[PDB]
RNA sequence: UAUUAUAGUGUAUAGUUUUUUAAAAAUAUAGUUAAAUAAAGUAUGAAUUAAUAUCAAAAUUUUAAUAAAAAUUAAAAAAUUAAA
């Protein structure tokens, strides 16, 4: 019931924004939106390890 | 909504043009020339015939 | 041009049939026994019933598409249930095996 | 829109209409850089085929890292070796 | 019935996942 | 935002990416069921490697802290005792293939 | 919303000029002797043929129609030269005057006394010219002529070239239209009248640079 | 010109005169879309025959006209023909 | 027929939207009067030739019994003794001047059933006490028969009144007027001759006669020997000033 | 129902439109854009967008007491060739006035001639983004 | 005789035509599901790729 | 001057168009082949009921794609009309050959393979043809469903069409994945071998046994929506047997 | 609420409180069963309610 | 030749069986919990017609003891302790 | 067989497959200043309501509270849609 998807011709853009499938290279932003039980966006993993914090010491040295 | 109607208050719309024109039509027919079944002008069938030459 | 309509005034009002007391016909004993349908003028050379099973497929193809019927192959309530039949059912029982 | 090899990373672009709607983000097609048919991913959007009521063709407008990448491909630095090989604009 | 019809589209879609 | 748009670095996953805890050699073109993190650097984890190389156990938080070339929980590297998880034990709940990654990179 | 996007033309490209000079003095000057300037692909037609048949089964017959008429005028062959094959609208209601409508059979000037006018005899048409150099009046008899010998040929079918014409190629029409009068009588050019001795300059520039 | 009815005349053929002032730049030579109701369809056919110039448009036939017109599937080719034969002679004199 | 429209521009800088009508063969149809009572004399002009499979059988039996030409459309103008012509004449565009004034009889463009908004858009009293003396009122107890309310608004008789001439062109029988109207093109619209204006008479001495009671053409001249051109009347200007700007009276400064 | 809002008779529902190829419309309208020509309210002009966008048009509108005179650019052309329906827009910009202003042909008064036999398609850009930035900052 | 046939056999508008009804081996079937097209209407057309190939080229739907 | 109705209007669904001078107001370039806007404007194709524009272009797209899959297609109500004019369309673009015209048919169809097909053969087929390349026949039998009329959409010239040649579709084949039937005097006719390959493969789906199973599943499912008259699953039989498949296959290579 | 019988056969609306009633797709009415619910009989074996009681000992003597 | 289920499971060293499984809906090949419609149910065998059952009128959409227990239900061997 | 996934665990390319219709009103969504969607018709078929004679144009006058109750006067066609 949105005007753009009510456009004669979609936009690529408002095709991305629909395309919210749960599949590989999905669009993040409209999962992230949706309820967490309903998709399986989990917590970013970023490593708090040896080698970056060397490289913040190095940056703040 | 309001109160009964009684038999001629029904009867009106039969009186009516409306009424006549939706549900007490005649349709006009002929047999057609190729398939011999009752036919009315400008309707034919899928055959390859009346496709081509439509009676 | 038309065709000549007339509602039907046995359409707009139909009471039921007066019933019988005790199951009494109260001329039964003054009346020849010859079929009311006779004697008032309705006959049929051929009497056709959609109700029967062989009329099914008829009746199915008469009915439009659009109208739908849900319980084709299951049922709301349960049909194992130990439960009693029609009176006029359990009289034609009781007549049959005495 | 730009798709990208998933393991080359080659990016080729291609609008994409809306009887492909279902291959917008991932696509399948033989790499010219690996000669073998390959996933392709989805990284930029182009421009849609047709246009919106009532607007000029471009205002959906492409993706600023599709114009950088035809920038890159197609500007006055890329073109000086190859424009000299045959003016761009004839043969 | 024009969002209704959207609606139970939708809603079968959903009923098929699940299913 | 989506998509983190990838033209000024291809972000693409050599054939020789080496686990970082086993030290194993990742194949992608088989199935996309490894872990992946640009980081953009680049780290590769098998999905049953990813747990703490010294408790074996998930993280709470879905971080690590990266010790001697392998990835200790932060509760094992800080040196607070490892408390035992309920909800599960052997796996991290990371998305495979950069999924739970994509939302950080550059654009 | 600018109907023009900044690559409606590609970027550092010449444009060509779409008026002569920015002079409106030489400009109206211009505009002038092009407008007194006679006319180049003007052509008198002798006679115009009319088929009932279509464009594409004339177009075979075109030659020998071209060379039938040649020997039925009496000029040396070659003479005479076919216009293009016009063929009229098939027109579901006829409306006389059109010049894409099929000629009637006949006209008022031939029955007067008639309610209605014959069937259609002719859905294509072809012009008949001859030298340029032949007069109007020589142009004009060769015409009649012309038309009378067919009008001779279709009686007698109600050998010689107008039965040739009549049976084999199939033409059933001729006419000879008046003289196409459309032209301007170019009096004032740009509000400035146009003086007899300057038109008869014009008109002499015009002829030398013809010949 | 483009809106000519049936037969072309003299007043369409002045129009075409008048504004050849409005088109200097045109050559004899010129490219044949500059003329009037030539379509793509049009030039296409004319390519295929090899006609790529006025010049050559005007020097056609009438036979050339009618089997362009009739089988090739152009329309208004006479129009296009009119056009040429009409403004030649004054291209000619402006490139001489 | 309403042919086309145009814009046009007068001696001075007044731009008209100009409506061109198309005149097609025009013939006076039939002769009518009511037992020949006085005032009720009628003519019946044709409009359009037409062949015999166009019209309906009742129309065609009705243009064999006039003996007329058959005409698709036939309209109707009440006119005085003095003013009749036979039967089957020929009416050319000239029969009108180009700066009087005819009235314009048309069918408005349909619009279809549209609401209040639309038509009738924007967006006396009965019986009541002005002084508070004594309590007399009449309510209103139903719809009076004047009510604007949503309704079929499209098709419909309109005529415009004393619309000036701008130009006729005889030999293609068109007619130009100074004005737009809300018809569709190829409406059968009917000229008429109005008859005075700011309480005069349109045809009098001071400005001119009429070709009473039609235009007749001169033997000699044949319209297929003249050009479009030669063959065009354009009216004397219809306003006074430049409207755009004001008359020299109420201008500041004028230039002459 | 006390009136009536529409007609049925033959007179008003009948059209020609079926008849209307009797008349030829394209050859009158040139025919009218012919006679403007020599009476010299307009002169005959064949040009294509790419080809005018951009040229300096001169105006001198014939007000009193002093004629306008101004001097600006071709925004748009309605029309490619010669015609009565035709129309031009041109953007003058005075001392601090910045008028865009279209202008029909065939008027006697407003004289507007393009002084030049070409356009520059990137002085169009440059003077569009002009007036844009005028009419957002008014 | 061929009249008679038709008036009697004849597909009628609106019923016993091959929108109303369609005859399968024994059975009345709708229209949707004849197994002699796979028009617009019929259920057949909205399969595809059951599991096997993709079966055909078009990527739309099927 | 301005006229009386100022603005773009909308007026009944069948009215006349008027001249009037009013700033027209265009979704895109209309003239386009393939990009029509839909109403009931004369100018416009008729607009068949969607639930939007998108849904409309959408349905468009598969009544085109299945008329170059078979070049005869039925289709009921409004939509008949727009199918013939987009099928005129795409025959347009394939008599132009362009790499764009290509390029904007695969856009806009659903299927590369028929947009090949349509560009290999409509060319040669339509070579003679100007103008109407597709024909829409009226059939009396409206659908039962909703009672709506019906039109046979087909291409013309099929004699020259290579692919579909003495195709009679009087009645359709025995199974929907079977070709359709050829005429007796055309038996020997023989399709160009990637169309037949394409088909043979589309067939293969349904003979699998997998589609007997969803088959009989669709029974149960309509059973249970509320369709009448869907034999149940017991009682239904397999639309493809081996007797069957070996007959067909005999025929098939009979037919060639 | 109530605005007519109570027995399911009434036609006019009633209302859950005053008179709650099963859910009954489809039964027969005062004048027999009618071809829709002769349908099921035939189809399903047993109305569509299913709390009535099969009974074919009549076609059961007749067959 | 062009593909089939089987072919792919052989070239790929899996069981036929769990392919279908993992092609067609998880309820027909698993001891799940999901939606049946009525209709494959079956219904006995009335006067004019014979019994119909899920395993004549399905055979394919039947469970799969082996396969249920292979991949769902644990063995109690591989992880008895004692 | 309804707005509507019941989510515990858990995973991420199975296309895991039922939403009519050829306009308009109304209603809901959608280069001045501070244009989309929902039709009738075929088919199915409720609910509030129901003293009422085939009915109560209208005005005037009056009777015990709205008074189509009364009287006088007058002249009120039928069907369909919309409008409080
Ligand atoms: S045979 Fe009668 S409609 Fe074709
Ligand atoms: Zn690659
Ligand atoms: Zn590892
Ligand atoms: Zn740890």
């Amino acid at each position: 019931k949105e005007y753009r998807l009510t456009v004669p011709y979609r936009s690529e853009v408002t095709m991305l924004r629909l395309a919210n499938h749960k599949a590989i290279n999905s669009n993040i932003r409209e999962l992230f939106k949706k309820p967490l039980v309903m998709n399986n966006i989990k917590a970013i993993p970023r490593d708090l390890g040896e080698i970056p914090r060397d490289y913040v010491l190095r940056l703040l040295f | 909504p309001k109160r009964k109607k009684n038999p001629m208050q029904l009867r009106r719309k039969v009186y009516g043009l409306h009424f006549k024109e939706k549900y007490l039509k005649m349709e006009e027919w002929y047999y057609c020339p190729l398939c011999a079944e009752p036919k009315k002008p400008g309707e034919w069938c899928r055959r390859e015939d009346c496709r081509q030459i439509k009676p | 041009m038309y065709a000549r309509f007339t509602t039907r005034s046995k359409f707009y009002f139909r009471p039921a049939r007066p019933a019988l007391a005790y199951n009494v016909d109260p001329n039964v004993m003054r009346r020849p026994k010859v079929k009311r349908g006779l004697l008032k003028g309705t006959y049929s050379d051929e009497t056709v019933d959609l109700r029967d099973r062989e009329r099914l497929e008829l009746l199915e193809s008469m009915r439009h598409p659009r109208e739908r019927d849900f319980y084709q192959d299951h049922t709301y309530h349960n049909q194992w249930l130990r439960r009693d039949l029609e009176k006029h059912q359990k009289q034609q029982l009781a007549a049959r095996y005495k | 829109a730009l798709f990208s090899c998933f393991r080359c990373g080659y990016m080729y672009e291609f609008a994409v209409s809306n009887s492909y709607c279902r291959k917008l983000t991932l696509r399948n097609d033989h790499c010219p850089r690996c000669d073998q048919l390959t996933l392709f991913r989805f990284m930029s959007v182009s421009g849609m085929v047709g246009n919106m009521p009532f607007k000029p063709i471009g205002v959906p407008g492409p993706s600023y890292a599709t114009l950088w990448w035809r920038k890159t491909r197609e500007g006055k630095e890329a073109s000086a070796p190859l424009d000299a090989v045959c003016k761009s604009d004839r043969w | 019935a024009a969002a209704a019809a959207a609606a139970a589209a939708a809603a079968a879609a959903a009923a098929a996942a699940a299913a | 935002p989506a998509y983190n748009e990838d033209v000024d670095r291809p972000m693409v996953v050599p054939p020789d990416a080496i686990c970082f805890n086993c030290d194993k050699p990742i194949d992608a073109g088989d199935v996309n069921s490894y872990v992946w993190i640009p980081a953009g650097q680049g780290y590769f984890f098998h999905f049953g490697c990813f747990k703490c190389n010294r408790c074996k156990y998930r993280l709470g938080h879905n971080k690590f802290y990266s010790k001697d070339g392998k990835a200790w929980c932060i509760p094992c590297a800080l040196g607070r005792d490892v408390r035992v998880p309920t909800r599960r034990w052997h796996t991290s709940y990371v998305n495979t293939h950069r999924t739970g990654s994509r939302l950080t990179g550059h654009f | 919303y600018w109907p023009y996007n900044e690559d409606f033309v590609p970027e550092g490209a010449e444009t060509s000029r779409f008026q002569s000079s920015g002079s409106p003095g030489t400009r109206r000057r211009v505009l002038q002797e092009y407008a007194l300037s006679p006319l180049f692909g003007a052509r008198v037609p002798c006679c115009v043929v009319g088929t009932l048949r279509t464009a594409k089964e004339i177009i075979v017959l075109k030659r020998d129609i071209q060379s039938l008429l040649c020997e039925l005028m009496e000029l040396p062959q070659g003479s005479v030269t076919l216009g293009p094959l016009q063929q009229l609208r098939e027109m579901m209601l006829y409306r006389h005057g059109t010049p894409l409508s099929p000629r009637l059979g006949d006209e008022r000037q031939l029955n007067m006394d008639a309610y209605a006018r014959r069937p259609i005899a002719a859905r294509t048409m072809m012009d008949v010219f001859l030298a340029e150099d032949m007069s109007l009046d020589e142009i004009v008899n060769f015409g009649r002529l012309s038309l009378g010998k067919l009008q001779i040929a279709l009686n007698n079918l109600r050998v010689e070239p107008a039965q040739l014409l009549v049976d084999r190629m199939g033409i059933s029409y001729c006419e000879i239209p008046s003289l196409d009068e459309s032209d301007y009588v170019f009096a004032e050019v740009g509000g400035v009248a146009v003086t007899d001795e300057e038109a008869e300059r014009v008109a002499q520039r015009w002829a030398e640079r013809c010949e | 010109g483009i809106a000519t009815g049936g037969r072309v005349t003299n007043e369409d053929r002045r129009w075409w005169l008048v504004h050849l002032e409005c088109a200097p730049d045109v050559t004899p030579g010129t490219f044949i879309a500059w003329l009037d109701c030539c379509g793509t369809h049009t030039c296409k056919k004319l390519i295929e025959r090899n006609i790529w110039t006025i010049e050559q448009v005007a020097a056609l036939d009438s036979d050339q006209v009618d089997e362009l017109k009739y089988r090739e599937g152009c329309l208004k080719m006479d129009v296009v023909w009119e056009h040429a034969r009409t403004i030649i002679t004054p291209l000619r004199q402006r490139e001489v | 027929v309403k042919a086309f429209t145009c814009k046009d521009y007068d001696e001075l800088g007044n731009q008209f939207d100009c409506t061109a009508f198309w005149f097609p063969d025009n013939q006076v149809v039939k002769h009518s009067t009511r037992n020949g009572e006085v005032g009720t004399d009628k003519v019946y002009v044709g409009a359009m030739n037409v062949p015999v499979e166009f019209h309906k059988p009742h129309v065609a039996a009705f243009y064999k019994a006039a003996g007329v030409p058959v005409k698709h459309v036939c309209a109707g103008f009440p006119i005085t003794p003095d003013a009749y012509a036979p039967v089957g004449t020929k009416l050319d565009v000239r029969h009108f001047k180009p700066g009087q004034e005819v009235t314009i009889t048309f069918q408005n463009t349909d619009y279809g059933f549209r609401g209040v908004m639309f038509r009738h858009g924007f967006d006396g009293d009965s019986r009541w006490q002005r002084r508070p003396g004594a309590m007399g009122t009449e309510g209103q107890k139903r719809i009076y028969p004047g009510h604007r309310m949503a309704g079929q608004t499209g098709a419909a008789a309109e005529t415009y009144q004393g619309v000036p001439v701008w130009r006729i062109d005889y030999k293609n029988s068109l007619i130009y007027l100074p004005t737009l109207l809300d018809a569709d093109v190829g409406t059968y619209v009917r000229f008429s001759d109005t008859i005075n204006t700011k309480g005069l008479t349109l045809w009098n001495e001071h400005r001119g006669l009429p070709a009473f009671p039609t235009f007749i053409p001169p033997e000699d001249e044949d319209l297929s020997k003249l050009a479009t051109d030669e063959c065009q009347l354009k009216s004397p200007p219809l306003y006074m000033y430049f409207r755009d700007e004001f008359p020299a009276t109420q201008l500041v400064s004028q230039a002459d | 129902g006390y009136t009536r809002e529409r007609t049925n008779r033959h007179f008003f529902v009948a059209r020609a439109n079926a008849f209307f190829s009797r008349l030829p419309i394209a050859r009158v309208q040139r025919s009218l854009a012919m006679e403007a020509v020599r009476e010299g309210r307009m002169r005959p002009w064949k040009y294509t967008k790419e080809q005018i966008l951009g040229a300096p048009v001169t105006c001198n509108f014939e007000y009193n007491p002093r004629p306008v005179r101004l001097i600006g650019t071709v925004m748009d052309a309605h029309t490619e060739e010669t015609s009565i329906k035709g129309g031009l827009k041109v953007y003058a910009r005075n001392e601090e006035t910045n008028m865009m202003l279209w202008i029909p042909p065939g008027n006697p008064k407003l004289r507007h001639e393009v002084t030049s036999t070409k356009g520059s398609f990137q002085h169009y850009l440059d003077e569009r983004d002009k007036w844009d930035e005028a009419w957002i900052t008014g | 005789s061929q009249q008679s046939r038709g008036l009697l056999s004849g597909s009628g508008k609106g019923f016993s035509n091959e929108f109303d009804w369609v005859e399968f081996k024994n059975k009345l079937y709708p229209s949707k599901m004849d197994p002699r097209n796979n028009e617009m209407g019929s259920v057949f057309r909205r399969v595809g790729d059951l599991g096997s190939f993709i079966s055909t080229s078009r990527s739309m739907e099927r | 001057r301005a006229p009386p109705v100022i603005g773009c209007t909308r007026k009944a669904r069948w009215a006349g168009i008027d001249d009037n001078p009013t700033i027209t107001y265009k979704p895109w370039d209309t003239t386009e082949p393939l990009m029509a806007d839909y109403g009931w404007t004369r100018g416009k194709l008729p607009k068949f009921r969607a639930r939007s524009p998108f849904h409309r272009q959408q349905i468009a797209r598969r009544m085109v794609t299945e008329m170059i899959r078979k070049d005869y297609c039925i289709v009921g109500g409004a939509r008949a009309p727009a199918l013939r004019i987009l099928a005129d369309h795409v025959v347009e673009l394939a008599k132009a050959g362009d790499t764009d015209s290509r390029q904007q048919l695969a856009y806009f169809l659903h299927d590369p393979l028929m947009v090949d097909k349509a560009f290999d053969e409509y060319p040669r087929r339509f070579k003679d043809m100007n103008a109407k390349y597709a024909m829409m026949t009226r059939l009396k039998s409206r659908r039962r469903t909703d009672a709506v009329a019906m039109y046979f959409v087909e291409y013309k010239n099929r004699d020259m069409s290579d692919n579909h040649k003495g195709e009679d579709y009087s009645a359709g084949p025995e199974r929907f994945f079977l070709p359709p039937r050829i005429v007796e005097t055309e038996k020997g006719i023989q399709r160009p071998p990637h169309m037949q390959m394409a088909f043979d493969r589309w067939a293969s789906k349904f003979k699998t046994e997998e589609f007997h199973h969803w088959w009989r599943l669709r029974h149960a499912k309509l059973r249970y929506w509320g369709v009448r008259n869907v034999p149940h699953p017991s009682d239904v039989d397999p639309l493809w047997t081996e007797k069957e498949e070996e007959e067909w296959h005999n025929e098939m290579l009979a037919n060639t | 609420y109530q605005r007519g019988g109570w027995s399911p056969g009434s036609k006019h609306q009633k209302h859950m409180t005053l008179n709650p009633t099963l859910y009954l797709y489809r039964f027969p009415g005062p004048h027999g069963p009618g071809p829709y619910t002769m349908k099921y009989w035939w189809t399903l074996g047993c109305f569509p309610t299913g709390m009535e009681v099969p009974f074919r000992l009549h076609e059961f003597l007749s067959t | 030749g062009r593909f089939n289920m089987d072919e792919a499971a052989a070239a790929l060293q899996l069981n036929p069986a769990y392919a279908a499984a993992l092609y067609r809906p998880l309820n027909y090949t698993f001891h799940i919990r999901g939606q049946l419609y009525p209709a494959q149910k079956g219904r006995p065998s009335r006067p004019g017609s014979l019994a119909a059952s899920q395993g004549r009128m399905f055979p394919l959409y039947q469970r799969n003891d082996r396969l249920d227990k292979e991949l769902f239900r644990l063995n109690s061997r591989g992880l008895t302790t004692e």
